[PDB]
């Protein structure tokens, strides 16, 4: 059967290094989140209402009388942030292995990744808690052809009706677009075929992947499966923020106002840049320097493995954007903020200057350059 | 990059150019058009 | 044949003139439409 | 594609039947060692940044705190 | 904040598999119906959520049909009231917010339905402020209509000290103290928030035991696949 | 110096692996045309200290560090045939800048 | 007859909570002495009572 | 010929005959 | 051994011998689970 024998040319018998370690697992677990949130988020939908008077007595609907209506709400919810450790992981894959060399598959990548994060704001806006709320003024602020363009995303003066309803279409629209998306970038690499853990060419040395990377990606499901329904069975609410289980009053403002974790190290970005503008550019960058990655890379070997100074440099980054979430979280006083502008000073001279020129070090090390 | 922006590629970035400056006319005009920019408009 | 030779014939020229008369068609398509459905109505 | 993937020559790959093998050869024997070997090859390229990141943690919560504490000398 | 965290109890449900206890969830219902439910709203709990829940169907309906529902103009315009059923929710203390805020010194007495989920630390933030009334310290001067209770945000909640020792007579008999009656009513007010807790922790068992299963089982196939690989030996043999 | 090199040289640890700093060079269209012109007897070679390191990384374990290649061991065999393609290439690119 | 107050009691025995306590002293003179001062207690308050109300529900609920 | 190498031996790795094979 | 050649080498068999003990799996475990959870709580 032609389809039966592209999905073996695709699936079944498709040449893979054989020597890749458990980090190549992820993109495929994030796949499966996809369909999951995409599953969940149907079961969702069968009762949710995009109406500001009625959006948050639905949740509360579908939390106490839907039959495990509970249950497939946290199961999204948690599903959420399983897709963005996942997501952050196959990142930080790509770049300590020089998986970035693959330009056109990095491209589509960094291309999923903004609609990703475009398709959780407006998600964690949709249950129209006091927290999102509040958080969803801000950041089509953030737009402000400024004001006209965030008029326009409103649909209104200020986020109201006009919004919930909207970013419930664009919300349940985006996943398809990622679907479509994946597939893309599917495309874009079997054309080149995997990399490897060394970096090296692989061809010598290549596996089938039916019995070989299916049952390594079924263990790997089913440990992403472990966490994500100790995270829903067991601690339902430590990423989530308590404020959101009030209802969205426009007249009181919370002390706080925090995006979910995963937006943290570019929330932190974003306050330490003094000019507004300032900061949303540079938030746009810190997404956006991961696509400028490919045209930086100055090393002739293409992994991580065989090269130290940049595996410091590499972990002193994981480092500092762990530090950048942590700061996120801390309020607007001393010396958090010193911290924060440190710290992104430190992220962009890392990516930027930092890794190609240790790279041109390296080279000259092994008499090379 | 002389390797693509040579002495020899200097001739032919003049060579082009007139043309580059037709497409960007070209979609100067549209936006103009399409988005009803106003202020480029009523003149 | 003179504006073959002169927008016409070289694409980036015939994007121009398409351009640039379509910036302008929208004027007279409207007022020439209006003026008919007044009339009519 | 399998086939015509890349040329290799003179070289001969032995291999056992899965059911013809210990499941967990030395398993704990050799897994322990090797686990540790590894942790002793890359222990001083990840840990340092980390353990920064722990002072610079607790120090901003400390710091932060003495910054909140009322200045006694002001007030009075 | 500027408060203090309020410090964790030992409750029966803070363990990894370990319910709640029904009996305080019913004497914190108790405790709801005759002190808390007079300012603060259960929306979102319909008297059938007792049922089933340290209520029969049969108690809660005796409990539903205590009070009073207007159940809509019926066919002659006519707004009317009716004992409440298994199906009515917790009645309303007061009709609109702006209500709420006239009776309570423009205080509004926020629902009590989730109130555990949405105050940070939520079991333990409501007993320490039902049980932290404490006199505001020198240097400190509160207005009417506010109490010191170094818990609340500010310190300074409209709300009056509800829980006099005795305020209510537990009809199983334990000695109503003070604290009987915060720790019933947070086991309460956290049942309310999650009436689904133990029926979820009964999953999670099922799911742990079926983990543990699992987890070396597929271990076993993926090394079974694997070892054939795993014990691959490789010559290199020029021909030379 | 060489010292520190011969450290760094450890600590690339395709020694561990047995690999040859020319085995090591990601593969690019130059590295690729100088990989063309080598003789047989590297390349067959070449290939099998490539395979063999995927191997020993597939179970995560690296050779006795005694068969570990030795700073002074390593061999830069590929650096002339590559010298020349990327000489060639200079020069072809010199003639098209001008 | 409330077990808390009797654990608050107990905590009272506590050496820590007399420490606080003491510094709490100190500042409510000290606040009565600068006749016009916003120099509030709650700092020092606030730290005897986590300490007290810490220890008390270590005491507490075991109690209850 | 070939026949100078000969195979390494698995038994390392070989766990515990058909009437072992229908139980393996 | 004889179970191999019973139940688990035809695959059709394989099947069966999931199929049906998984039908009775669920008995099982859920009375197996359920004893825990209420000693537990
Ligand atoms: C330590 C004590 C035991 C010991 O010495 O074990 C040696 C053994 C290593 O032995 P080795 O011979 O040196 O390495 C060969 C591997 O065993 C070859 O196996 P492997 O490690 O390549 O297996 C593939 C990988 C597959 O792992 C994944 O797919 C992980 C997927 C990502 C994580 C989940 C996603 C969410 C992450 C959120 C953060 O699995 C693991 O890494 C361990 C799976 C354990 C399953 C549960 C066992 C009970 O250690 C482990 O396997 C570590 C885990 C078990 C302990
Ligand atoms: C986590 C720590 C894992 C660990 O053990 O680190 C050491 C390991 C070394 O890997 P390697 O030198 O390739 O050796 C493989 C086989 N010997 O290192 C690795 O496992 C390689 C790390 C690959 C991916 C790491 C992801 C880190 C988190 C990234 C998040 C943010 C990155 C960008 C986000 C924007
Ligand atoms: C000089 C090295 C001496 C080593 C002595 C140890 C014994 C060596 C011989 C025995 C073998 C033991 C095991 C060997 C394992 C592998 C080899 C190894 O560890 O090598 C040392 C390693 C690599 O050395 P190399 O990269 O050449 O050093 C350049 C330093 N930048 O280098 C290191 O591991 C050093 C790493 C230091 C990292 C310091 C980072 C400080 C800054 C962190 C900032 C984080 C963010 C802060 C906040 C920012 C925002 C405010
Ligand atoms: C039964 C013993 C209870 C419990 C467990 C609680 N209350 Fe009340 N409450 C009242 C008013 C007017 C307010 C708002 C005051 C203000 O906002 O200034 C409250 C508030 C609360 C909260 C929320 C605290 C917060 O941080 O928002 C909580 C958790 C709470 N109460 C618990 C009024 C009353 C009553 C009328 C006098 C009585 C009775 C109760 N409350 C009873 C209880
Ligand atoms: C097309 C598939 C999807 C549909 C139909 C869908 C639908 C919904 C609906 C109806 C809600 C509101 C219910 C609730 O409050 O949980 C929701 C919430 C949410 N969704 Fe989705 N969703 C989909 C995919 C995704 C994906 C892929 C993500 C991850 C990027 C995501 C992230 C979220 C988040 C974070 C929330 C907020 C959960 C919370 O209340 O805490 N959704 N989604
Ligand atoms: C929407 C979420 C994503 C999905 C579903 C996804 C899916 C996949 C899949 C299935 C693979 C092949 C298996 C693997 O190697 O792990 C893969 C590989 C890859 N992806 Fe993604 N991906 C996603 C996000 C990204 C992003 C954001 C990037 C860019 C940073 C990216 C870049 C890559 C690269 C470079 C590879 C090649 C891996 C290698 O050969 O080393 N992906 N992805
Ligand atoms: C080279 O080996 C492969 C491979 O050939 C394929 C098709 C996929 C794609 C398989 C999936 C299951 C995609 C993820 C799941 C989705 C639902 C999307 C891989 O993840 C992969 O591993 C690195």
């Amino acid at each position: 059967h032609p389809l039966f024998k592209i999905i073996n040319h695709s699936f079944i018998d498709l040449p893979a290094p054989s020597n890749i370690s458990s980090w190549w697992n992820f993109g495929s677990l994030l796949g499966v989140c996809l369909m999951v949130q995409i599953i969940t988020g149907l079961f969702l939908a069968m009762h949710y209402t995009s109406d500001t008077m009625t959006a948050f007595s639905s949740v509360t609907h579908i939390c106490r009388d839907v039959n495990y209506g509970w249950l497939i709400r946290y199961m999204h919810a948690n599903g959420a942030s399983m897709f963005f450790i996942c997501l952050f992981l196959h990142v930080g894959r790509g770049l300590y292995y020089g998986s970035y060399t693959f330009m056109e598959t990095w491209n589509i990548g960094v291309l999923l990744l903004f609609a990703v994060m475009a398709t959780a704001f407006m998600g964690y806006v949709l249950p129209w808690g006091q927290m999102s709320f509040w958080g969803a003024t801000v950041i089509t602020n953030l737009l402000s052809i400024g004001t006209t363009l965030v008029e326009w995303i409103w649909g209104g003066f200020s986020v109201d009706k006009a919004t919930l309803t909207r970013f419930f279409a664009f919300h349940f629209i985006l996943p398809f677009i990622i679907a479509a998306l994946a597939i893309v970038h599917l495309l874009f690499l079997h054309e080149t075929g995997s990399n490897n853990p060394t970096g090296l060419n692989s061809d010598a040395d290549k596996i089938p992947f039916h019995p070989y990377y299916t049952i390594k990606d079924i263990l790997g499901i089913l440990i992403m499966f472990l966490i994500l329904m100790t995270l829903v069975l067991f601690f339902p609410d430590m990423l989530g923020d308590p404020d959101n289980y009030m209802p969205a009053n426009p007249l009181n403002t919370p002390p706080h106002i925090k995006p979910e974790w995963y937006f943290l190290f570019a929330y932190a970005i974003l306050r330490s840049i003094p000019n507004k503008l300032g900061g949303v550019l540079a938030l746009i960058l810190s997404i956006l320097i991961l696509a400028l990655m490919p045209f930086l890379h100055t090393s002739k070997q293409r992994s991580l493995m065989f090269r130290p100074i940049t595996q410091i440099l590499y972990w002193i980054l994981v480092a500092n954007l762990l530090i950048l979430t942590w700061i996120g979280g801390q309020p607007v006083e001393h010396p958090f903020i010193i911290i924060g502008q440190l710290a992104s000073i430190s992220y962009f001279s890392i990516i930027l200057i930092l890794m190609p020129i240790s790279g041109i070090i390296e080279d000259k090390m092994l008499k090379l350059y | 990059l002389s390797r693509f922006l040579g002495p020899r590629y200097r001739e032919l970035a003049r060579n082009w150019i007139p043309t580059a400056g037709m497409w960007g006319t070209v979609g100067a005009v549209g936006l103009v058009w399409a988005t009803d920019w106003r202020l480029i408009l009523d003149w | 044949s003179r504006l073959y030779s002169l927008l016409f014939r070289r694409t980036s020229t015939f994007a121009l003139t398409i351009a640039v008369g379509a910036l302008f068609f929208e004027r007279a398509f409207d007022q020439g439409a209006d003026a008919i459905y007044e009339h009519i109505n | 594609e399998f086939g015509n993937l890349a040329r290799i020559r003179h070289v001969i790959s032995y291999s056992l039947s899965p059911f013809e093998q210990r499941a967990f050869p030395s398993y704990f024997s050799k897994g322990i060692p090797n686990v540790l070997r590894r942790t002793r090859e890359r222990i001083l390229r990840v840990a340092p940044p980390f353990v920064v990141v722990y002072l610079i943690y607790t120090w901003g919560n400390q710091e932060f705190e003495q910054s909140k504490r009322k200045n006694p000398a002001m007030y009075e | 904040d500027l408060e203090l965290h309020p410090p964790s109890y030992p409750w029966s449900h803070r363990g990894l598999l370990s319910s709640l206890d029904h009996t305080s969830i019913r004497r914190g219902f108790q405790v709801y119906k005759q002190v808390c439910s007079s300012c603060h709203s259960m929306d979102y709990v319909a008297y059938r959520h007792l049922v089933g829940v340290c209520y029969t169907e049969e108690e809660a309906k005796a409990l539903a049909e205590e009070v009073e529902v207007q159940d809509g103009p019926n066919d002659d315009g006519e707004m009317f009231m009716r004992p409440g059923k298994l199906s009515d929710y917790f009645p309303k203390p007061y009709p609109n917010p702006e209500a709420a805020r006239a009776a309570n010194n423009g205080a509004l007495p926020p629902d009590l339905s989730y109130i555990v989920r949405a105050r940070h630390g939520g079991e333990d933030y409501v007993f320490s402020l039902l049980t932290g009334y404490c006199e505001p310290p020198t240097g400190v001067s509160l207005r009417e209509g506010l109490y010191f209770n170094p818990y609340f945000p500010g310190q300074a909640i409209g709300m009056a000290p509800p829980i006099y020792t005795e305020v209510l007579e537990y009809d199983d008999g334990t000695p109503a103290t003070m604290s009987q009656v915060a720790k019933d009513v947070a086991t309460f007010l956290r049942w309310a928030s999650e009436p689904e807790h133990d029926h979820r922790k009964r999953m999670g068992l099922k799911m742990l035991l079926m983990m543990g299963l699992l987890l070396p089982l597929t271990y076993a196939m993926k090394r079974h696949k694997w070892s054939v690989l795993k014990s691959r030996k490789l010559a290199y043999r020029p021909p030379k | 110096l060489d010292g520190f090199r011969k450290w760094y040289y450890n600590a690339a640890g395709f020694n561990k692996l047995g690999l040859m700093r020319d085995d090591t060079l990601h593969e690019t269209e130059d590295v690729k045309e100088a990989i063309r012109r080598l003789p047989e007897d590297l390349y067959n070679d070449r290939m099998f200290r490539i395979k063999r390191a995927l191997d020993l990384t597939m179970r995560h374990q690296i050779l006795p560090k005694d068969q570990w290649t030795k700073y002074e061991e390593d061999k830069f065999y590929l650096e002339p045939y590559l010298k020349e393609v990327i000489r060639e290439r200079k020069e072809r690119e010199e003639w098209a800048k001008k | 007859v409330d077990p808390l107050t009797t654990v608050r009691e107990h905590c009272e025995q506590l050496e820590k909570c007399v420490k606080a306590r003491e510094r709490l002293e100190l500042c409510d003179n000290r606040v009565s002495s600068r006749s016009q001062t916003e120099e509030d207690c709650t700092e020092e308050l606030f730290d005897f009572l986590h300490a007290r109300d810490h220890c008390v529900a270590h005491k507490l609920f075991k109690n209850l | 010929s070939h026949t100078d190498v000969k195979v390494p031996d698995f038994s390392d790795y070989r766990r515990a005959s058909k009437e072992s094979s229908e139980a393996r």
